[PDB]
RNA sequence: GUAGCGAAAGACGGGUGAGAAUCCCGUCCACCGAUUGACUAAGGUUUCCAGAGGAAGGCUCGUCCGCUCUGGGUUAGUCGGGUCCUAAGCUGAGGCCGACAGGCGUAGGCGAUGGAUAACAGGUUGAUAUUCCUGUACCACCUAUAAUCGUUUUAAUCGAUGGGGGGACGCAGUAGGAUAGGCGAAGCGUGCGAUUGGAUUGCACGUCUAAGCAGUAAGGCUGAGUAUUAGGCAAAUCCGGUACUCGUUAAGGCUGAGCUGUGAUGGGGAGAAGACAUUGUGUCUUCGAGUCGUUGAUUUCACACUGCCGAGAAAAGCCUCUAGAUAGAAAAUAGGUGCCCGUACCGCAAACCGACACAGGUAGUCAAGAUGAGAAUUCUAAGGUGAGCGAGCGAACUCUCGUUAAGGAACUCGGCAAAAUGACCCCGUAACUUCGGGAGAAGGGGUGCUCUUUAGGGUUAACGCCCAGAAGAGCCGCAGUGAAUAGGCCCAAGCGACUGUUUAUCAAAAACACAGGUCUCUGCUAAACCGUAAGGUGAUGUAUAGGGGCUGACGCCUGCCCGG
C-alpha cells in the first residue's frame, strides 16, 4: 500500500510513500553481491554521452537469474527483498542441494511456496517454462528473445504480456505497449504478472529525493543561447520559432520515427504501438 | 671493500661526549648499510659491535664570490660497541 | 583570497616529470627541442 | 624634503657598548585567551644551534636579526611509509579497429585518500628523541635444547593455484554501563600577614605507563548433538537444504566485552628546604614528608538496540575443512639476529600560496575557571605577546566613536544609515488556512538584597547542602536579564508555490532548478549520444522502463480553426 505524509512541511504536502509490506527480510545475501560503482552517464572516453546522470545513493548489485536453466529440481521460496537497482521487487529462493539464488518476484509469490523450470514442470506462478509447453491466453514475464540467453521483456514493476497463438516454430504474444510479436517456441518465459504494482503511483514530493536517486536537472532549450541549442535566444519569452520542435543536437522530436528500416525483427512484428 | 666504505671519522664535541661512552661516529659510503659497517669495524678494529644507527644528511648550499653550488651529501653512523677501544686522537 | 599554483610535489612530477613525457611520442619532442636549445633542466 | 613609513600599551631602572626610544636583564602595566595558545599533515628546504660581524637587506635606528662569515646539528625491529591487499583510474602480451602517427581492449600489473600490522614510563643536550641512556615489555627469522603424532595416507603440523566463513561497512534517535576530566570536606601538609578588624585562617595538596595474573558492568546468539548429498571445475572431517532429542532456560553452553584489584613500583618523582662547605647557594652526594574521602561526569561498550528508506566498496591478512604431501612437527628454554626511506626547523604562519617580514587564504586534533542552555557573551588561568619608526601640539578638513534642549521623517527617489526591540518566567493571542500552520501573532506583567517556612526540584537523611513550592514580612536606590551578548511590529497589493541555484571581479532577481502535468520516440546489438571505426554510455536496465520537447506545487479549468 501507499502512505501519504501529513503537511508538516512545504516539502512534503503532496508526498507519498510504499509501506514495504510485503517485504520480509530487510538485509541481502553476502553471496549473490557485487559492486556496481556510478558512470554517471561518461563513456570511455570519459566525455559526457547521456544528460541528467549523477551521484545519488551508493548501490550493491543483486545477481539476477534471469535464465533459469536449473531445470527438475524444485526451489523453496526464503524471502522477498528489496532492490535499488530495479522497480521489482527480488525473491530469495533455495534449491533442494542448497544453491540460493535471486529471481523477480511475481505479484502472488509467497514464503515457502514452490516453484519450479522446466517443460514437466506446471502451470502455476513463478515456474519457467518454454513457450512451447505454455497454454494459449496466460499472461507472463521475464521472456527471452533467444533461447538460453536470459529474459529480456517483461522485467520492470507491474509488467505482463499474454500469448495469443502458436505458429510453426514461433508463438505470438501481446506486450504492455500493445504490440503483438512473433517469439521462437523454444524461448522460455516465467508465469504471472510482476508484482510492486503501486509503483508507478509514488510522488517525488521533492528535487532531493529526484538527486538521491541519481537524477540531476533538465534545463529546457528555450531559455538557453542559440549557440546552445536551436530554440535558444529570444530577447524575452519567445515561442519555438521553427516549424518543428527540436533537439540540442538539430534533429526532429515531435512525431518523427526513428527506427530504422532493413531490420530482421520487421517481419516478426506484425502489429506495434509505441 | 671492508676498508672502503669507511672514509673518514668525525671529531666534533657531541662525537667525543659520545666516545666518552661506547660511541664512535664515522662518515661512510652512501650506499651501504648499518650490517655491512658492522662487519667492516669488526674486521678492522678486532672489536665487537652491539648496536649500528645511521642517518643520511642533504647537501648544503654553499656560495663563494658568485659561484654558487652544493655541498655533497653524506652518510654518517654511529657504533656502540660492547667492550673494546679503538686507538684516535 | 585563494590563488593558483596550489604546490604538490606529486602531481607535478606525474603529470610534468620525464617518464611522463617519454610516455608520448610529442612529449619526446619536447625533450628534443630543450636538449638542442641546451636546457639545463629537462623537466 | 612632499605623500607614505601596513590595524594593537607601554613606563622606569640597571647593563653592554665608539654610539641605545628600538639590543640583554629586572619590576610594574597591558593584550589574545574555542585564541596572537599547543600538536599533526601538505608545502618550503637548512630559514635550526653556537661564536664572530654592521659593508648591503630590515620601510627609522641598531651593539639586534629568518641578513653575512666560520663551524656544527636530524640516531627507530615497535612512530609514518616500501619489502602486504585492493577502489576510482592508468597501462595492458596475445587480440580488434585504423592514411601514418595511433586509438581501444582480455588475463595481468601499477595505484590510498581505505583495510592489515609488535613500546611504555623516567632521565638527559646549545641544537634530536616513543629514535640516545636506564628499566620493564612486546612482535618476527635462524640455530642448539628435550619429555610429546609416531605407515606417514592419516596425524596436532605440513596442506593447496581448493573450498566455506569472516573482514564487510548507510542515516537518525534512545537508553544505559564504565572511564578521562572535574569537586565540598580537619587524612595532612604550609606559612600567620601590617593600613582597620579576625585568627576554622589564609592557600594548596592527596599522584604514576605499556605489558601480565584474577574477574567483568553489560551486549549478540533458529541457543546444544545425529542422518544424508543433483553442489563448492577434482578433495574435505568446513560450508547449504531437510527429518529428530534438551527446545523460545540463558542458566551462563558459545564468540566477543568497555573496565576493575595485587604485583609492574617498597622504583620514579613527590604539596618537600629539613642537606651544604659549594653548583652566583640558583642547585644537589646523604636520609621521610598524602597516597584518604564525597558530589555530579566529554570519550568508549558498539551503528549495541530501535526505527527509516534514499537500501548503504573490494581484496588480502585471518579462521575452519580438505584429495595428494612428507619422518616431523611444537614449545618451552637458551642463544643470537632484526635491512631501506623520513625524522632538523617554520607550519591556520616573518620560513606555505599571494611581487613584500602583505589586515587575505591554508585540511585535521586538544582546548581549563567564573557567568550562562551554550564552543554565545564579559573577565581570567596555563601558554604566548607588547607588532617591527618616533616626539610634540591638541587648528581647519576627512574617517571612527559618544552625547545632545524643543520637535519627531518635516530629510530624501526611497525612513539609506542610525535609533528602538532583544534573555528568562507568567498571562493572553485575530483574520485566513492546503488544518500542518499563521504564532515568538499582536498585546500586557514580573526579575535586586535580607529574614521568616508552611515546603517543593528535593542535597533530601531535612528544614540545613544549591535553586526555591514560591507564600508572606521588610531594606536600598533615578534605575534590580542594573555591564555585555540575545526578534522591531501591524495593515494591504503585485511576482514567484516552497527549500535550493545563478552572471569568480558593478545585476541574487519576477530569471534557472524543482516536485507534478502533457506530447512524442524507442520491442533491446532499443531509441538517443561520443567516436573515422573498433569499442562504449544508455544499462550488468527492458514500456509502472529509457531519451527528447513544452509547462511548472495545489485548487477550478484549459474554448474555435487541419485552409498553409
Amino acid at each position: 500500500a501507499i502512505k501519504k505524509y501529513k503537511p508538516i512541511t512545504n516539502g512534503r504536502r503532496n508526498m507519498t510513500s510504499l509501506d514495504f509490506a510485503e517485504i520480509t527480510k530487510t538485509t541481502p545475501e553476502k553471496s549473490l553481491l557485487k559492486p556496481l560503482p556510478k558512470k554517471a552517464g561518461r563513456n570511455n572516453q570519459g566525455k559526457l554521452t547521456v544528460r541528467h546522470h549523477g551521484g545519488g545513493h551508493k548501490r550493491q548489485y543483486r545477481v539476477i537469474d534471469f535464465k533459469r536453466n536449473k531445470d527438475g529440481i524444485n526451489a523453496k521460496v526464503d524471502s522477498i527483498q528489496y532492490d535499488p537497482n530495479r522497480s521489482a521487487n527480488i525473491a530469495l529462493v533455495v534449491y533442494a542441494d542448497g544453491e540460493k539464488r535471486y529471481i523477480i518476484a511475481p505479484k502472488g509469490l509467497e514464503v515457502g511456496q514452490i516453484v519450479e523450470s522446466g517443460a514437466e514442470a506446471d502451470i502455476k506462478v513463478g515456474n519457467a517454462l518454454p513457450l512451447q509447453n505454455i497454454p494459449v491466453g496466460t499472461v507472463v514475464h521475464n521472456i527471452e528473445l533467444k533461447p538460453g540467453k536470459g529474459g529480456q521483456i517483461a522485467r520492470s514493476a507491474g509488467a505482463s504480456a499474454q500469448v495469443l497463438g502458436k505458429e510453426g516454430k514461433y508463438v505470438l504474444i501481446r506486450l504492455r505497449s500493445g504490440e503483438v510479436r512473433m517469439i521462437l517456441s523454444t524461448c522460455r518465459a516465467t508465469i504471472g504478472q510482476v508484482g510492486n504494482l503501486q509503483h508507478e503511483l509514488v510522488n517525488v514530493g521533492k528535487a532531493g529525493r529526484s538527486r538521491w536517486k541519481g537524477i540531476r536537472p533538465t534545463v529546457r532549450g528555450s531559455v538557453m543561447n542559440p549557440n546552445d541549442h536551436p530554440h535558444g535566444g529570444g530577447e524575452g519569452r519567445a515561442p519555438i520559432g521553427r516549424p518543428s520542435p527540436m533537439s540540442p543536437w538539430g534533429k526532429p522530436t515531435l512525431g518523427k520515427k526513428t527506427r530504422r528500416g532493413k531490420k530482421s525483427s520487421d517481419k516478426l512484428i506484425v502489429r506495434g504501438r509505441k | 671493500e671492508a676498508r672502503d666504505i669507511l672514509k673518514r671519522p668525525v671529531i666534533t664535541e657531541k662525537s667525543s661526549e659520545a666516545m666518552a661512552e661506547d660511541k664512535y661516529t664515522f662518515d661512510v659510503d652512501t650506499r651501504v648499510n648499518k650490517t655491512q659497517v658492522k662487519m667492516a669495524v669488526e674486521e678492522i678494529f678486532n672489536v665487537k659491535v652491539a648496536s649500528v644507527n645511521i642517518m643520511n644528511y642533504k647537501p648544503k648550499k654553499k656560495r663563494m664570490g658568485r659561484y654558487q653550488g652544493y655541498t655533497n651529501k653524506r652518510r654518517k653512523a654511529i657504533v656502540t660497541l660492547k667492550e673494546g677501544s679503538i686507538d684516535l686522537f | 583570497v585563494k590563488r593558483t599554483y596550489q604546490p604538490n610535489k606529486r602531481k607535478h612530477s606525474k603529470v610534468h616529470g620525464f617518464r611522463k613525457r617519454m610516455s608520448t611520442k610529442n612529449g619526446r619532442k619536447v625533450l628534443a627541442r630543450r636538449r638542442r636549445k641546451g636546457r639545463k633542466v629537462l623537466s
